[PDB]
């Protein structure tokens, strides 16, 4: 079965993500007119205070919160649950592969860093660990009223009918087109408020359910 | 930074639903018919005139254009259907002229070629109209003009419709004199026989090329000096290449044959000292996430059946990414920011009738785009302007005039695409032909009238019942049938896409796949001119 | 237009008249209360000056 | 060419001398105290209000700023000490608002966040002052403004000091209307409850984001309509996100929660069509040759003991290279050309009192820098203007007015740093707060008054002895002690760095190491506006 990641492995995943964001910043700068300028160094240097970034990584099924403090000397202090790790490192290339060079509490290591959509892959000589980046809700999310003052074409339902969602309820022709009223609702039509052929008015009720 | 993820538009349609299959079959039929009609237009005046044209050693005009532009480069041809069934028994293919935006020596140019296989290069009224439209494209977008003159002069029994008015033949030379006063280069290659109105085209151009023993320039030809002064002259020594290149000085470069003229033209364009400078921001281009025959399945051919315009924007923009603006207020207008080939586009699309809130949403959006210098793309699918009483009480015609006033005053490049109907003053709110868009293409299912027919027949009948009610008698079923026949027939005839592009009311009927490419081509040509600051009028609040 | 004058009980402004809303939406309205001078000068705000008759 | 070698400034100090060790201990104490005070300011209104703020599902405002700017990007926060011990028993941390220059979507922006944990987002007078200072930074440097509105309206018992004047609350909306008329983008994210003066902040902005079931905009809230019209309404249906996003049309984008609002804000900034273009020359940046805790050892905390300003310039500029200008004429002013992060800087630093020759040297230098479009950095350490008789005979006040007139008329970016005292009209000669520098930081050892304590007490005593000498009696030791107590106490209290940045008289107390970084950040922000030609007045020769 899959085993839980060690806190040191979560530090490596967090560091790889931070350095990948830096890489994106660096390749933006290489295309800029304002070259050599500050703001391009992803140092997190606040004035008179320190910056702590709170990120969450998903280890299998469970979420872990990692508080990453940006230090003045370029190191990171990553507190995972309670334990603080001194995390340093950088990226380097060998041919077409990107490697993440780490030092966590004086312990040096090297792993291949591959980030594909949401999943952080760390390939080392002791195993392979997959850490997922959570996806926020706003990137994963994707009775009736008469629209215009028009004449009624056809009434589909009666007093006492049971319909479904996405079902043709009434049809009206307005000026040049054809707009069918369809039901988002659930329940029973007790009321057909407009007789066939009448002129409905915008923002108006056609069918009522109890 | 530009690394953080976003969402995209569009959903995959039901490929098995009968709505999709019927829509696909109808729009495929329209597109196949469009293809076979333009392949017949591609021949020109028939194989007899083509044989007599190549028997004198000339190229055909599309061969001239293929040898003039860069190798492998695309060619955006404008108004391929001008003159289509327009004159009663005369066939004028392509208008009798070929206009297009091409790429010569790494510069995007406007190319105007006299197709001499049709009527000997005579100038019909639609020929003058199509040429003047090409010239105002080149003056708006600051593109050099290359005229490949092989003319025949102005037709005689249509001479009124060609000669005196403001936008008649003489405007052509006006447009050469003004463009060259703005440093927009004119180049004329004389490959034919310029007779007395065509003779002003190379003489008003900065640089000429004339072909040895083939091109002739004279203000009065041999039958014209016969009828005017009474004189017999031979044509090649009245106005041939040797006299003009050596004695009179009308021509500047001298070519052996047509290949030499086109090679010299590419040299002349390279010595123009032109460098294209962009002022918008550019990003890496990216293809969408959906195909474009899905647009055949989604749009169909039924204009009484509505669809969603977000499906179209999902299939023409970069990566199908779209930042929607005011998505819940006035939701019969879809406004937002996208990218086409790396260019920033503000898109305005119709999704229903125009209420008051939709027009206010559009006015806010057009002011935003003009403040930031972002080009506009209008996607017209209109049916009306919300007729009613509680609507006129609010100020609906107080609110559509703000939309009209903002679209008129806007100084960014605007491009219209008519993907559906386009009726009434709604057509003016969404940048119709009168509002100077840079380009205006249509899809083969479009309709454009002042109404839809039924409405015109009903208004005329009720107005004449009111009018006759000073005395008052009815002819009920007779009046009904006899007004519902010739008005529905007329409006459906004149609302056709081929009727409207037989005139020069638009820049082309395009295939719904090709849409994305065509927009990109048009947008890059429209970026040759620097975008100027917009001043608006008085917004009536 | 920047400034309007509309005449009392004579001038009417509407984007769709009575036979036009008849043929388009199917509605009967009277013209002087669909788009007359009183509605535009007092409620909708299309008109800026209000005249009694043509000399005014 | 740029290959030929040059010399550099600076010498390594005696790390063992008692002067260095005492200076290091004093400036280390000042910097540690500055750090602990700003860490207490970082919490805001205490842990009770933070718990009730996150119990409603909101972020804390510094979390909002961290999630809005680019990841890892620095943040230049302005006026962290506004409101510090300013009101008598009320604690207003940070002013009640958080302003700073950050980097959003690769664009450097000004961010103004209502810190709603302190006084429910009420607007104290220092809150209005600090916000207006941020807005004039953004109008001078042409930076887009992002307002993160979580307001509470204008405080009541201080209402005079907030409401009517020119630089009172209403100026805020003036600055939004003028900046947006110059194409400087305004973006408002409504995360709170905008009550009747805050309600004009999103309605004056080009693009809005409002959060579902959390952000509310109304010109009159529920107790306000109670006291004004007598009406009970619920707040989330009086002015919630659904009404404004769907019916009234005040809002343009609709967010689910705060993370969605910040993600949408980064999208909106990316669609601004902005590209930063530089007009100065840039060279490869290089770090200096000396550390920056040496500045603790060199400056110290004794303002009666002078030092050399060339030691500071040696530790803030590129490679410690410095081209000195007129090094032997008027040597109490050090002028020259250096580079900070590759940007060309003309530096003017004080080394003593201002004579006449020093002011003429400075006027020549400022004309040189404005002719070449080089930004200016003033390093104030002033004690006076050389009082004397043989000095007024020459025209000392004829020569300091030339310095004042040249610094006032200069149209390049000017940045001041007060590293020591700053007294009298000398403060005006070296670009004080009245002379519109872009930024003005201070070090924790600075002092600023009109004439320092002793001098004011002596002048008041001698002028009251002269004044009373119309009759004339003395109270010698009594008058001496009783005027030397409350005047030295007052001047030393009001000359403090925390006194001056408790108001918005400067943009921050900075640590002498951080100096180099802060200058670089400020200078790059100051290069977003194109440098205009300078016109001078009349130099009185
Ligand atoms: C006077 C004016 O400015 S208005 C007309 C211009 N003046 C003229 O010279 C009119 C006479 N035509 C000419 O200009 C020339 O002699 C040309 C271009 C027609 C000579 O062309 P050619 O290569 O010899 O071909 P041809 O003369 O047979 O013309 C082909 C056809 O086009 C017609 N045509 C050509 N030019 C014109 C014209 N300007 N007006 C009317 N019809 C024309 C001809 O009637 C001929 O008729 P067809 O198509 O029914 O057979
Ligand atoms: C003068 C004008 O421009 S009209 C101002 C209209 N006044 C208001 O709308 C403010 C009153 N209402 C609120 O503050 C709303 O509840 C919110 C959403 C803005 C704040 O949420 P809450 O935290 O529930 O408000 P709460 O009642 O806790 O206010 C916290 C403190 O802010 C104070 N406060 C808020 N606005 C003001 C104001 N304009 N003047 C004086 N005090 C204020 C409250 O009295 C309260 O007292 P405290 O200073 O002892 O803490
Ligand atoms: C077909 O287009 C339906 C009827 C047209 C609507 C009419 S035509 C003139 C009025 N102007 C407008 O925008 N709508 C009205
Ligand atoms: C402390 O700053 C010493 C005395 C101040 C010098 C006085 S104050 C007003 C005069 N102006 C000036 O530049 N110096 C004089």
């Amino acid at each position: 079965s899959r085993k839980a990641a060690a806190k040191e492995s979560l530090c490596q995943a967090a560091l790889g993500l931070i350095l990948k964001e830096k890489a994106m910043t660096d390749t933006f700068t290489l295309q800029a007119h304002d070259q050599f300028s500050p703001f391009s160094s992803s140092s997190g240097r606040r004035l008179n205070i320190s910056y702590t970034r709170n990120m969450t990584l998903k280890d299998g099924k469970n979420n872990v919160a990692i508080a990453v403090t940006y230090n003045h000397d370029g190191s990171y202090s990553m507190q995972i649950e309670d334990k603080t790790f001194q995390v340093l490192g950088n990226l380097y290339s060998e041919g077409d592969c990107t490697y993440l060079k780490c030092s966590v509490n004086g312990v040096a290591s090297k792993a291949k860093l591959i980030i594909l959509e949401n999943t952080i892959y760390l390939f080392s000589k002791e195993g392979s660990i997959e850490i997922d980046i959570p996806v926020p809700k706003y990137l994963s999310s994707v009775g009736p009223l008469a629209p215009m003052t028009g004449t009624i074409e056809k009434v589909f339902v009666k007093a006492g009918d049971k319909v479904k969602a996405g079902d043709s309820l009434m049809v009206m022709i307005a000026m040049k087109m054809e707009h069918t009223i369809k039901s988002p609702k659930d329940g029973t039509v007790k009321k057909v408020f407009y007789r066939e052929g009448a002129q409905a008015n915008r923002h108006t009720p056609l069918v009522e359910f109890e | 930074y530009h690394g953080d993820s976003v969402a995209s538009l569009g959903t995959q349609p039901d490929l098995g639903s009968a709505l999709y299959q019927e829509n696909y079959k109808q729009m495929k039929a329209l597109v196949n018919q469009l293809h076979e009609r333009v392949e017949h237009i591609k021949l020109g005046g028939g194989e007899k005139a083509r044989a007599l044209h190549i028997s004198r050693g000339k190229l055909l005009p599309r061969e001239r254009i293929d040898n003039l532009i860069d190798p492998g480069s695309p060619f955006l041809e404008l108004s391929q259907f001008a003159g289509y069934q327009l004159y009663d028994n005369e066939e004028v293919p392509g208008g009798g002229i070929i206009t297009g935006i091409g790429r010569v020596s790494g510069v995007e140019c406007m190319i105007i070629a006299n197709d001499a296989t049709v009527k000997g290069g005579a100038y019909y009224p639609v020929t003058v109209k199509k040429q003047l439209r090409a010239q105002e494209i080149a003056m708006q977008n600051r593109l050099p003009c290359i005229y490949l003159v092989d003319s025949g002069g102005a037709y005689l029994p249509r001479q009124a419709d060609v000669f005196p008015d403001r936008d008649h033949f003489g405007r052509t030379f006006y447009n050469q004199a003004i463009m060259s006063s703005k440093n927009i280069a004119q180049i004329a290659v004389v490959m034919g026989s310029c007779t007395a109105g065509g003779a002003y085209v190379p003489a008003m151009a900065d640089e000429n090329i004339i072909v040895r023993k083939q091109g002739t320039i004279f203000l009065a030809g041999p039958p014209l000096v016969k009828a005017a002064t009474g004189e017999e002259v031979s044509a090649e020594d009245l106005g041939g290449a040797d006299l003009h290149c050596r004695k009179s000085g009308v021509s500047d470069h001298w070519a052996l044959d047509d290949h030499h003229a086109l090679h010299l033209t590419r040299k002349v364009v390279r010595n123009l000292n032109y460098q294209k400078k962009l002022d918008v921001t550019i990003e890496p281009s990216e293809e969408p996430l959906f195909p474009a025959d899905e647009l055949y399945g989604i749009v169909g051919a039924n204009l009484k059946r509505s669809f969603d315009v977000r499906e179209v924007i999902a299939r023409i923009v970069d990566g199908s990414r779209f930042t929607e603006f005011k998505a819940f207020y006035g939701d019969t207008l879809v406004t937002g920011f996208a990218r086409i080939f790396g260019y920033p586009v503000g898109i305005v699309g119709n999704n229903g009738v125009l209420f008051s809130e939709s027009a206010k949403k559009g006015t806010h959006f057009v002011q935003l785009c003009c403040q930031r210098n972002i080009p506009l793309l209008f996607l017209q699918n209109i049916t009306g302007f919300m007729v009613g009483r509680e609507y006129e009480a609010e100020g609906i015609a107080k609110d559509g005039a703000k939309m009209v006033a903002a679209v008129a005053c806007a100084q960014v490049p605007k491009i219209t695409l008519i993907i559906g109907g386009s009726y009434g003053a709604g057509n003016y709110g969404m940048c119709g032909r009168a509002y100077s868009p840079r380009f205006l293409y249509i899809w083969p299912n479009a309709r454009i009238s002042v109404m839809g027919g039924e409405q015109a027949a009903n208004v005329l009948a009720t107005i004449t019942k009111d009018q006759r009610a000073r005395e008052g008698k009815q002819f009920s079923s007779a009046d009904e049938a006899a007004l519902k026949e010739p008005i529905i027939k007329k409006f459906e005839e004149e609302g056709n896409p081929y009727y409207s592009s037989a005139r020069v009311w638009d820049d082309g009927i395009i295939d719904p796949a090709d849409t994305r490419l065509v927009l990109g081509l048009s947008f890059s040509a429209a970026l040759n001119a620097p975008i100027e600051k917009t001043d608006f009028g008085i917004f009536r609040m």
